[PDB]
């Protein structure tokens, strides 16, 4: 079970990044996918969340902005984000969630705005 | 038990944090040792170890060496959560996430509190692996276990 | 209910800059509103009440601010431990609701 | 130089009320500040004086704090005997350095 | 105590002013005075002290231009002003000064220099 | 030594006073005497005697019977005078001018 994340790079305030997540070992259709962001010098911010079900829940600050997603069919998590703000650039994580909490992370994404 | 690199310091006498509030707390008078070293091959692959869980929020201040096991749920709101996960519901179990290449500050770290109690009973733990040999035929001193 | 918003919704600035955002609302208020700061991981730490009076301990360079529908929140000196979400708090004898909050950073080329 | 600044210069708040006013040095006295009230035709009446220690006759209300850059006067409840100027003098045996003037007056509609 | 100055008044560029003021309930040779100015729309300014030994301390831009005095059997200070800059107008009061600091102040002479 | 008759009340143990904080210092346990008596005439003569000196200034509050022997211009401000006299910059010892 590996994440392989891409996408996250350097990008304007307000403007759209676009990361992706290959999952491999896994099905994501069944499972909760989760983008954790960790701040550069700060804590791991859990801040959106796909459940197996298609249900999405997207803290307040992401709320309106990130968007979380699914490709079943290339079983990849995608994060669609928008009007990004200057406090958005972090070590992005896509993470398998189960009933414990995350159980696998990715080797990180970066996404910087500035 | 393992913890992460930052919370090892948590466990001492006189001390805060969240590892020694409210997962192990060591009393202001611990008698005994705290011992860290490094499992991370021990312990952290590529993929993550994850029968690891630790707790980060309880009722009041864990009571000295008292254990709480239970997975019960928090309620510290205006309305009980009553057994679901639901709105201001955490589940007080999350698992650290071990990696082989994790920074220092969060590298899985075995830290074990030898902790010493001494009571109405006998020192029936000891440490005497100290003797030395048996020489005969001279004026000596000698202590045979206490003799 | 309560829908009311903070501006600018991204603020940067450097060491030693002067902070003055806003909090605004569709009506008048009057003597409810406070300002709160949280950071990545911690509680909310009341920051001023009465939007003009600063709480115990909230620095000198901290501020409030403002009157009428808009509320202006002046640090005197951004200090870096001042990086971090700023919300405008309402009290009420019940429900309420807290702010989408201005979340300043480190600016940088 | 020794400047120090006050803060705020326009403040209306109400008897009761407390007055928090902050006098900034801007390098370390120690324990060599002052703080003044004076009026408008009046000469300032020395109220605090190291900073700490509650000068003789000056109310009890007004707790001065700080050393070295920093000080803070509290007026823990306003009072119409507070409407007026408060000034911070860095004590020298010379000239010296004197604050610019916190005017603390009524606040009304 | 009551310090009661006079000599308030106006004078021409490069004059020489001689103020004064008596102090009553102690006496001058017993205490330290001292000379503080407060220019309109300024803070205080300490000018210049006597010490109740005559040891005279004049700061240095009214060093060698002022002159500070007392007469202990009047119980008076008085203050030569000489070589009068326009700098010099400001409500110039008499003061008690210790080892708090100042604690009397007097009346205050109006010096208008122009 | 001759100090100023008001002075000879700030010299006692744990005592307050310019003298008393920054040119001796009186433990507050001391154990001994202290003896003051007018000597005007012995000493003081018309012109003033300007033989007396005092420290107004220091740094830190003095240890008990510690001495500074030396009068390097004291410095209190933003910037260093490098022991030279002026603004802010003051030498160190004053005379009584008796």
């Amino acid at each position: 079970v590996q994440l392989v994340e891409s996408g996250g790079g350097l990008i304007q305030p307000g403007g759209s990044l676009r990361l992706s997540c290959a999952a491999s070992g896994i099905i994501v259709s069944r499972n909760y996918m989760s983008w954790v962001r960790q701040a550069p010098g700060k804590g791991l911010e859990w801040v959106s969340i796909l459940y197996a079900g298609g249900s999405s829940f997207y803290a307040e600050p992401v709320q309106g902005r990130f968007t979380v997603s699914r490709d079943n069919s290339k079983n990849t998590l995608f994060l669609e984000m928008n009007s990004l703000r200057v406090e958005d650039t972090a070590v992005y994580y896509c993470a398998r969630d189960l009933q414990w909490g995350i159980d696998i992370w990715g080797q990180g994404a970066m996404v910087t705005v500035s | 038990f393992v913890i992460r690199g930052n919370e090892v310091s948590q466990i001492a006498p006189g001390q805060t944090g969240n590892i020694a509030d409210y997962n192990y707390k060591l009393p202001d008078d611990f008698t005994g040792c705290v011992i860290a070293w490094n499992s991370n091959k021990l312990d952290s692959t590529v993929g993550g170890n994850y029968n690891y869980r630790y707790r980060l929020f309880r009722k009041s201040k864990l009571k000295p060496f008292e254990r709480d096991i239970s997975t019960e749920i928090y309620q510290a709101g205006n309305k009980p959560c009553n057994g679901v996960a639901g709105v201001n519901c955490y589940f007080p179990l999350q698992s650290y996430g071990f990696r082989p290449t994790y920074g220092v500050g969060h590298q899985p770290y075995r830290v074990v509190v030898l902790s010493f109690e001494l009571l109405h009973a006998p020192a029936t733990v000891c440490g005497p692996k100290k003797s030395t040999n048996l020489v005969k035929n001279k004026c000596v001193n000698f202590n045979f276990n206490g003799l | 209910d309560i829908q009311m918003t903070q501006t600018p919704p991204s603020l940067s600035a450097s060491v030693g800059d002067r902070v003055s955002i806003s909090c605004r609302a569709s009506q008048s208020t009057g003597s409810w509103l406070a300002w709160y700061q949280q950071k990545p991981g911690k509680a909310p730490k009341l920051l001023i009440y009465k939007t003009s009076s600063l709480e115990s301990g909230v620095p000198s360079r901290f501020s409030g601010s403002g009157s009428g529908t808009e509320f202006t929140l002046t640090i005197s000196s951004l200090q870096p431990d001042d990086v971090a979400t700023y919300y405008c708090q309402h009290y009420d004898t019940y429900s309420s609701t807290f702010g989408q909050g201005t979340k300043v950073e480190i600016k940088r080329t």
